[PDB]
């Protein structure tokens, strides 16, 4: 409600200057992805919509760590760019969410 | 034109396919070592 | 089993196995693809020679880590990278590693012409000739997909029209722009 607003929108906010500011930040180290993964409405997303996919056999350009639960980097493709990556202990976390 | 269809259907037709692409494959495989023979 | 494995951001390009190497064929036909790559990217690119097998994680874990975290600075700069391997001649031989290196492959495209280039080379390679062509016909039992550039043009420019378009395309894919 308007309790649960006045600190849920200035999240949004901060995560989005934070997603700003680190696209001119040097590659700090790229991963090698295995499975497949899309963006949905409930994966606690800190900025929704500015959220990447990936298949199976991808590379991710990380440029910093946003938080525990996701990084911030930029997927390897003509024309892509930074987005939120998901951590792997968020992709433990995603899997044991649909057996709970 | 009736002779040239007899000799497409002997054997002649890969004669002036085969050794032509025998010989450009000859040419593009000698630049493979000589544009390494310099630098 | 790891979602994620540790790569360089910047893959190094490997120009590996069209005949068996460690001959006066392979090696000098990828000597000269080189040559090519000495100043097409002149500034933005780092060429070197690779002597230790980095197939391995002969030479110990010391020799071999300490050549592959080589690699690890060179992807820090975000230029690209050259090796001249000579032990390397299958895809799958590079790919138990945390490096995954672009497999350019240079296509034979008629195996029977393979067999005149070794007696093009005098009396020397005419000793090798079933073995070469061996586990180059085993680079025909990969499937082509396996690899990531195949080269099967003949001449000079028009086998490096692949080569220099398809590594600028990489260029912009993992560069934005402002």
């Amino acid at each position: 409600q308007g309790p649960h607003m006045a600190l849920r929108k200035e999240a949004e906010r901060q995560a989005l200057a934070q997603l700003e500011k680190a696209k001119t930040k040097p590659v700090a180290f790229a991963v090698r992805t295995n499975v497949g993964y899309n963006p949905s409405p409930g994966d606690e997303v800190p900025v929704e919509g500015v959220a990447i996919t990936f298949e199976p056999k991808d590379f991710l350009h990380i440029k910093e760590k946003y938080n525990n639960d996701w990084w911030i980097g930029r997927l390897v493709k003509e024309g892509c760019e930074v987005g939120f990556i998901p951590s792997p202990v968020k992709l433990d976390s995603l899997r044991l969410l649909q057996e709970q | 034109t009736k002779e040239r269809e007899k000799a497409k259907s002997r054997g002649t037709f890969q004669k002036l396919r085969e050794k032509q692409q025998l010989e450009e494959d000859l040419r593009g495989y000698m630049s493979w070592i000589t544009q390494g023979e310099v630098m | 089993v790891p979602p994620y494995d540790v790569v360089p951001s910047m893959r190094p390009i490997i120009l590996v196995g069209p005949s068996l190497k460690g001959y006066e064929v392979t090696d000098m036909m990828q000597k000269a693809l080189f040559d090519f790559l000495k100043h097409l990217f002149d500034g933005r690119i780092s060429i070197t020679r690779v002597t230790a097998d980095i197939s391995l994680a002969r030479s110990s874990l010391a020799e071999v880590q300490s050549e592959i975290e080589r690699i690890f600075e060179l992807a820090r700069t975000l230029q690209l990278v050259a090796l001249d391997a000579d032990t390397i001649n299958h895809p799958a031989q590079l790919s138990k590693t945390s490096l995954a290196p672009i497999i350019v492959y240079i296509k034979i495209t008629s195996p029977k012409v393979l067999q005149r280039l070794i007696k093009s080379r005098g009396k020397s390679q005419s000793k090798h000739l079933n073995v070469q062509i061996a586990a180059s016909e085993k680079l025909a039992q990969c499937p082509p997909e396996m690899f990531d550039i195949i080269l099967d043009e003949n001449q000079l420019e028009d086998a490096c029209e692949h080569l220099a378009e398809y590594l600028e395309a990489y260029w912009k894919a993992t560069h934005p722009p402002s």
